[PDB]
RNA sequence: AAACUUUCAACAACGGAUCUCUUGGUUCUCGCAUCGAUGAAGAACGCAGCGAAAUGCGAUACGUAAUGUGAAUUGCAGAAUUCCGUGAAUCAUCGAAUCUUUGAACGCACAUUGCGCCCCUUGGUAUUCCAGGGGGCAUGCCUGUUUGAGCGUCAUUU
RNA sequence: GCGUUGGAUUGUUCACCCACUAAUAGGGAACGUGAGCUGGGUUUAGACCGUCGUGAGACAGGUUAGUUUUACCCUACUGAU
RNA sequence: CUCUUAAGGUAGCCAAAUGCCUCGUCAUCUAAUUAGUGACGCGCAUGAAUGGAUUAACGAGAUUCCCACUGUCCCUAUCUACUAUCUAGCGAAACCACAGCCAAGGGAACGGGCUUGGCAGAAUCAGCGGGGAAAGAAGACCCUGUUGAGCUUGACUCUAGU
RNA sequence: CGUGGAGGUCAGUGACGAAGCCUAGACCGUAAGGUCGGGUCGAACGGCCUCUAGUGCAGAUCUUGGUGGUAGUAGCAAAUAUUCAAAUGAGAACUUUGAAGACUGAAGUGGGGAAAGGUUCCACGUCAACAGCAGUUGGACGUGGGUUAGUCGAUCCUAAGAGAUGGGGAAGCUCCGUUUCAAAGGCCUGAUUUUAUGCAGGCCACCAUCGAAAGGGAAUCCGGUUAAGAUUCCGGAACCUGGAUAUGGAUUCUUCACGGUAACGUAACUGAAUGUGGAGACGUCGGCGCGAGCCCUGGGAGGAGUUAUCUUUUCUUCUUAACAGCUUAUCACCCCGGAAUUGGUUUAUCCGGAGAUGGGGUCUUAUGGCUGGAAGAGGCCAGCACCUUUGCUGGCUCCGGUGCGCUUGUGACGGCCCGUGAAAAUCCACAGGAAGGAAUAGUUUUCAUGCCAGGUCGUACUGAUAACCGCAGCAGGUCUCCAAGGUGAACAGCCUCUAGUUGAUAGAAUAAUGUAGAUAAGGGAAGUCGGCAAAAUAGAUCCGUAACUUCGGGAUAAGGAUUGGCUCUAAGGGUCGACGAUCAACUUAGAACUGGUACGGACAAGGGGAAUCUGACUGUCUAAUUAAAACAUAGCAUUGCGAUGGUCAGAAAGUGAUGUUGACGCAAU
RNA sequence: AUGGUGAACUAUGCCUGAAUAGGGUGAAGCCAGAGGAAACUCUGGUGGAGGCUCGUAGCGGUUCUGACGUGCAAAUCGAUCGUCGAAUUUGGGUAUAGGGGCGAAAGACUAAUCGAACCAUCUAGUAGCUGGUUCCUGCCGAAGUUUCCCUCAGGAUAGCAG
RNA sequence: AUAUUGGCGAGAGACCGAUAGCGAACAAGUACAGUGAUGGAAAGAUGAAAAGAACUUUGAAAAGAGAGUGAAAAAGUACGU
């Protein structure tokens, strides 16, 4: 055993999806996302693992504000209208 | 499984719209650099993983 | 190098008891006015098989002096208590088997069981089966009772500490040989995960002191000192004396 | 012969998927799943089965008349008829004896 | 002598080197300072006449409003060509909105699209049950408000 | 030139004895010969004993258990076109 | 009678899974026994819960003998299925400096090549296991390294705890 | 000498062809190299003087990519097996249909599910790739269709446990702890009805939440229907919960019912706080009783098969759901009565003056019976019409028997434990007597009927020699339900029915050597380290059985005999009225006869004995080279500890394990 | 070394479920009979105990040192085997996490990883040791010796060379 | 005045020129692997313009042969060389 008999009692899983990163790495028994850290309020991450802060970090989704954030600067913050 | 949580049932309506080859009228546009679906899925040789 | 499994044993994880089965805590009424000052009168409704405890405990209800309901306790049933039986408690009740008295109120001599260490602590002592606590006399002044415990202790405890009158029943369980592997299996399936026990001497060196060498031997002495660490504390724990014990007990 | 299927997705034999065999007016052999089986009320007091009270799952007993749930008298569907009988003898007599027990203590003084 | 083996050439293969390209990277310099409980980053799921993605967007869903430009978009279809016009556009700009389910994530939970409570309102006789619509209910802390607790304690009656 | 054996004990080489025989000679060939075998021994990891070592452990000391892989190529050889 | 120790191995047991000498000696078992068994014991170096001695029953444990039984053997033979084989289709891998006939010589002291000889004729198929000091893996043994790690101990230096 | 880039220059070369590449063509240089011609090609590039470097490859078991010989080679050989014809198609060993032969043989190759997968389900089109041959076929490719619930699950409850809060620790991420050193509360209502609230009368709190698609749990069945959904759709028939409710009934003039000695009965027949009790709710094994389904079987009413001959014959249909009414037990209980000549009684020895036996009753309704549901359904037939939808039309669907039978449910018991074999939600009942209650009338939604609503998510399919995991369509692994006939002790092996499959690349030969299966004269372990391997033995009945022994065993010791078929014989029973009548199933024993002396005829199925070493035994481990004498074990012994404690955790804690514990205990050997 | 991720394999405890033909033997208790002065004994039944036994499903894994060993398979296949009603087998839930766990103890197991898992980073870790180190021609051209070194496969030093 | 491998906006280079340069010039932190933490590619070029080969013929078809487009098919999307 220990090989590929032991192999096909592999039908429970130990993680299921994260409702915070959709990874599946919520671990079902902790219920603790071992990606994101779910659901503690701070979002995992380690400087040793620098390449999972570039997967997961600030533009790599659609940012969805923070894209429009800069343009709203470059014109003050303004509030009215365009008028005609 | 048959007795399936809404969010995986969710995940498989999703993927199964998404099962489907390259539209063909893509391939006709002006620069188009795509030639097929390279995301295509199938369930006998990559497994969701949920 | 490894830690060793009497270590392993503080941490809890497969080494607490299993307690699913177990009817409660087996404990004296708390120490309130009527026992103080009189005595409570309660009923055994049962005498009943506690898991992982060879004395039977009793159920015993007795009426609650300021609501109107009833209170159960778990007492350790006592030998020759039965269902129906009146119990009474306190420092007014009479000298009979199953009833609960401060160890002042007993003549020298009485034998009492689940005696209370300090008063209203509702039972420390002589809870084993078919043990008890002998009162050996009183202090009145500086009020006391000198007691004769089961391991042959003599211990000074307040004359307002509680004990049930008689022993504890279930005597002479250990007196039948368990003649096999399957038996002390369920003996501790329903206490803890204490059994089956590999010899420290059959391991590795890495997993115990003894382990280690081309025959099984302690190599060493195995009277351990009292100061050593954890991962030393294997054999005889400060040991006074070894060998087999001839001659009488009980020094002065 | 015929054989029959689980007819709920429970496929094991616990406690609460037993199943009879029953033949149907299609001819034909089912399985039909059993509930589990009523306990008849007990007396509070000796834990005999109480007489005359009927037996159903303890929900059952919101969904039926109070006849099936007593019995005519001092202590209805709670305790056996010997029980109370015992009950009312204790009672008269310990309460005769209370009286007796006042009258010598209050002659022996 | 063929066949076969080997060598070379031509043509054809295999393969993708070389060469030439380059909306990419890399390094240097200069300027600026602007995420989030007014819900951020991130995630899930959806949205197009015909899209799986990338990109964009949120049931107002490859977008609505506003402004500018001034006739497109384009793969097909459709529409339109008034287009001398408050007006095309997968345009630019962007100040008004929308912004599903989430997420620090906030009624309680969440391996559940699970379970409450309060207010207004609508329907079913309906304060109480059921349902629809709308609006709410996290924690710590600060200032203030109101209602209180303590022989902690003051005064007055006593 | 020709033959030079059958057995008891032992992993054994060696030895020793029984016995037949014409005779039971000595040797080599990578101490011939493991992609020929076998694996009893030795020589991993399990275990026991004795002596030694405070101990972990040591022991040409004893004991028991312990995966023996691949040829379809070239040659050689055997046959065959 | 000496020397001598904390005590000097007691009851038992033994060439025993513990005995070097050793295949110990005697007996039995056999035609023959380094095996087995029973005895003997100044026992290299047996021995008392580091348990001694023994034990019915049990054992995929180790061992000897006997009966039965047989292709284990004398000494091999034969039969069946599936391969191997040939074909249609399909179609890898290991390995590969270049390659592939020997003898001797010398040579890094065991050559496919070098020297001197023997020789030597296309292209091949099935087998085969002599050779390719064949393949598999930067030898696990041994040694070296001022390279480790597991483990131990009054090694050096510390440390949790107490 | 050569390469990438840089400054200068040759107003250098070039779409009339730059660079690159190919070229057994030419020239120069000792060489690194340079130059030219020809072919190909398409957009840039070079000489010289200098500058600069990521500047020159044969190796590094070098890196990436590509390609060979090996080589049309090894091989595509486990799971018994295929064959004929037709159709389709360009093409058929493999597709479809029919025919045949087989297998799985109910512990299935059948029918369903849990986990997992995720559309693989189904239809149509369709074969480039994939299905290690093929392919017209497919779990492939392309396009679509498909999963319907108040009653089945989740949802709710708590389990081991997880985990906020109050607090404490920690520099801190965070840790401890889960009712604790907390001011942790809403649900009821006299009054208030300046408003059913605030003030203001009074009753209850040692506490979040998560944790089971197998535990607990409100309630649904039958028939039909799809290409694919069904306890979900349709038809019919029920039920539960929440609510609203009006009649009828019941009750009240003795207000909150009557009856029975009683056990208790019923259509109802008030009942707050508070308390109590019950159900939920529980191990395992053994025999016995009973039920259900299945098995077997008789008659009869239908259909099919065989029919040279025989067979009143072989096969097949003959069914009845949830729910409802009446009725129906074991046990238990009540009344009478008073028992030794002790009786009753189970397979199993328990019960009786603490009241047996007996006579008469009460009860639970598992379960069965009858009726309703409901024959109108379903099933089996027959007679007609048919360009269709298909239409119909009739008939029968009945009555029994049997049991150490099988599966399962269940009851009353019995054995076992130093093991005595969950919890909570939820529901009910009782005690109590708060309060509320009648007379041109009050009371009663635990009696009957009637009205409304029951949300959300899952639901297809596979569940494996192809739908999961193992790199794959992998001889591996992966939880469970149902379970026919024969032989037989048997869920063994072997054959068969229903259902399913006939899928493993094939064809032709039949050398060696193999793998797997066998046989062998005479000898019988001489082989070998060693009886390795194989053989021999084997079932049942009867006889017979040693040493030794812990008296239990050893033991199936050893060692023998018998066994088929057939025709008989005997014994062992039920029911009913010393016997008679009737009915029924096998087990055992014996006899005669018989035969190529065969007979547990295949299948299935111990070799035995005398001893030694060693471990007592059963049990356990080195998954993937060691199953042992190793570990464990019961037994024995020693050690520590009386809780302000022993032993052991934690960084710390107002923190933990033992501990729901207490020396007959825990801890360490 | 630092910080993280794993108990879908497996080890062990707990919680909740589930599964295990047919035979042999025949323990207590009980019934009847016989014997005895008594103490008590004997016989036949009944009964159905046991970490009993033969043997299925299971669970395991002895031997063939069989098959395969470029496999069906990174542990399988066949036969033969141990065991088969309790220290049993097993699903799900749950707890224990790396000098940690868990261990009826093999240094076993802890996801094909174990005498210290996996992942990332420190890190291009250090290496007196092994391998490689890319154009031409021309001229000159060695040393394996001295001394010292925790040095003896290395360096410094002098010498030889440009 | 000083810092700035992040963000936003700019200008540059004796830098690299698709095995180089960031891992990613392209639907790249993508496809894919792992239970998970994490790991993590490959992949640019017809032509000026599709003018992307009408039509005929052989073939079941794929395709072939012609014809044709184009400067070139010694550019046919299996596309610069
Ligand atoms: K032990
Ligand atoms: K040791
Ligand atoms: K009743
Ligand atoms: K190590
Ligand atoms: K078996
Ligand atoms: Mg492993
Ligand atoms: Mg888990
Ligand atoms: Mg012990
Ligand atoms: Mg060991
Ligand atoms: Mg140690
Ligand atoms: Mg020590
Ligand atoms: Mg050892
Ligand atoms: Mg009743
Ligand atoms: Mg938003
Ligand atoms: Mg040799
Ligand atoms: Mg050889
Ligand atoms: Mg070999
Ligand atoms: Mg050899
Ligand atoms: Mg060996
Ligand atoms: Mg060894
Ligand atoms: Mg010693
Ligand atoms: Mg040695
Ligand atoms: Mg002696
Ligand atoms: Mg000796
Ligand atoms: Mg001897
Ligand atoms: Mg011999
Ligand atoms: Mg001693
Ligand atoms: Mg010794
Ligand atoms: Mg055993
Ligand atoms: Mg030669
Ligand atoms: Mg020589
Ligand atoms: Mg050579
Ligand atoms: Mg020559
Ligand atoms: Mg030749
Ligand atoms: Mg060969
Ligand atoms: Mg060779
Ligand atoms: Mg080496
Ligand atoms: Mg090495
Ligand atoms: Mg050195
Ligand atoms: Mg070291
Ligand atoms: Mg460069
Ligand atoms: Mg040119
Ligand atoms: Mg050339
Ligand atoms: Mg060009
Ligand atoms: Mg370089
Ligand atoms: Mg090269
Ligand atoms: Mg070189
Ligand atoms: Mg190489
Ligand atoms: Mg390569
Ligand atoms: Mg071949
Ligand atoms: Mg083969
Ligand atoms: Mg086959
Ligand atoms: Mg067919
Ligand atoms: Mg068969
Ligand atoms: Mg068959
Ligand atoms: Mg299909
Ligand atoms: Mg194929
Ligand atoms: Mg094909
Ligand atoms: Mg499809
Ligand atoms: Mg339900
Ligand atoms: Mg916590
Ligand atoms: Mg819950
Ligand atoms: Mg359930
Ligand atoms: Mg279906
Ligand atoms: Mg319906
Ligand atoms: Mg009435
Ligand atoms: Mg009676
Ligand atoms: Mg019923
Ligand atoms: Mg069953
Ligand atoms: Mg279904
Ligand atoms: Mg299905
Ligand atoms: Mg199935
Ligand atoms: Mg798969
Ligand atoms: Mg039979
Ligand atoms: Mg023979
Ligand atoms: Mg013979
Ligand atoms: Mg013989
Ligand atoms: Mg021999
Ligand atoms: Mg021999
Ligand atoms: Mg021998
Ligand atoms: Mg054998
Ligand atoms: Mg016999
Ligand atoms: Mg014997
Ligand atoms: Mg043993
Ligand atoms: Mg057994
Ligand atoms: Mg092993
Ligand atoms: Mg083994
Ligand atoms: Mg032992
Ligand atoms: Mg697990
Ligand atoms: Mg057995
Ligand atoms: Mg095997
Ligand atoms: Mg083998
Ligand atoms: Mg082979
Ligand atoms: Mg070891
Ligand atoms: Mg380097
Ligand atoms: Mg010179
Ligand atoms: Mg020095
Ligand atoms: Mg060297
Ligand atoms: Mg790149
Ligand atoms: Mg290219
Ligand atoms: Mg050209
Ligand atoms: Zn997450
Ligand atoms: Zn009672």
């Amino acid at each position: 055993g220990k090989g590929t008999p032991s192999f096909g009692k592999r039908h429970n899983k130990s993680h299921t999806l994260c409702n915070r990163c959709g990874r599946r790495s919520f671990h079902v028994q902790k219920k603790t996302c071992s990606s994101c850290g779910y659901p503690a309020a701070k979002t995992r991450s380690y400087n040793w693992g620098a390449k999972a802060k570039r997967r997961h970090t600030t533009g790599t989704g659609r940012m969805r504000y923070l894209k429009h954030v800069s343009r709203r600067f470059k014109n003050g913050f303004q509030t009215g209208s365009a008028s005609k | 499984a048959a007795q399936k949580s809404f969010r995986i049932k969710q995940k498989m309506a999703k993927a199964k719209k998404q099962n489907r080859p390259l539209p063909q009228w893509i391939r006709l546009r002006t620069n188009n650099t795509i030639r097929y679906n390279a995301k295509r899925r199938n369930w006998r040789r990559t497994k969701m993983n949920i | 190098g490894r830690v060793i499994r009497n270590q392993r044993k503080g941490a809890g994880s497969i080494f607490t008891s299993h307690t699913r089965l177990r009817q409660g805590a087996a404990k004296l009424r708390t120490l309130d006015y009527a026992e103080r000052h009189g005595y409570i009168r309660g009923i055994v409704k049962q005498i009943v098989h506690d898991s992982g405890r060879g004395a039977p405990l009793a159920k015993v209800v007795f009426r609650d002096p300021y609501k109107y309901r009833l209170r159960e306790e778990i007492f350790i049933a006592n030998e020759g208590v039965h269902t129906g039986q009146f119990i009474y408690a306190g420092k007014k009740a009479s000298l009979n088997v199953g009833n609960v008295l401060p160890l002042g109120s007993v003549p020298e001599g009485t034998i009492v069981s689940n005696v209370e260490e300090k008063p209203g602590d509702r039972g420390a002592l002589a809870r084993a089966s078919g043990n008890y606590v002998i009162i050996i006399g009183h202090n009145p002044d500086e009020n006391k009772t000198r007691v004769r415990l089961p391991s042959g202790a003599k211990k000074v405890i307040s004359s307002d500490a509680r004990g049930v009158i008689g022993v504890i029943a279930g005597g002479g369980r250990v007196d039948k040989p368990l003649l096999k592997a399957g038996r002390a299996f369920h003996k501790y399936r329903l206490k803890r995960n204490s059994w089956p026990k590999t010899r420290g001497v059959a391991m590795n060196p890495v997993d115990h002191p003894h382990g280690g060498g081309n025959h099984q031997h302690i190599g060493k002495a195995s009277t351990i000192s009292r100061g050593a660490v954890s991962g030393q504390k294997a054999g005889l724990i400060a040991a006074r004396r070894t060998g087999l014990l001839r001659g009488s007990q009980k020094t002065q | 012969a015929q054989r029959v299927t689980f007819r709920r997705r429970n496929p094991y034999n616990t406690r609460s998927n037993k199943i009879k065999v029953v033949k149907t007016p299609g001819g034909i052999l089912r399985a039909q799943h059993v509930k589990k089986l009523a306990t008849r009320p007990k007396c509070g007091d000796c834990g005999s089965a109480l007489q005359g009270i009927s037996t159903l799952r303890p929900r059952q007993y919101a969904t039926v008349s109070k006849t099936h749930k007593t019995v005519s008298r001092a202590y209805g569907g709670s305790r056996c008829a010997n029980c109370v009988k015992e009950r009312i003898i204790r009672a008269f007599l310990i309460e005769e004896q209370k009286i007796v027990k006042k009258v010598v203590k209050e002659q022996t003084e």
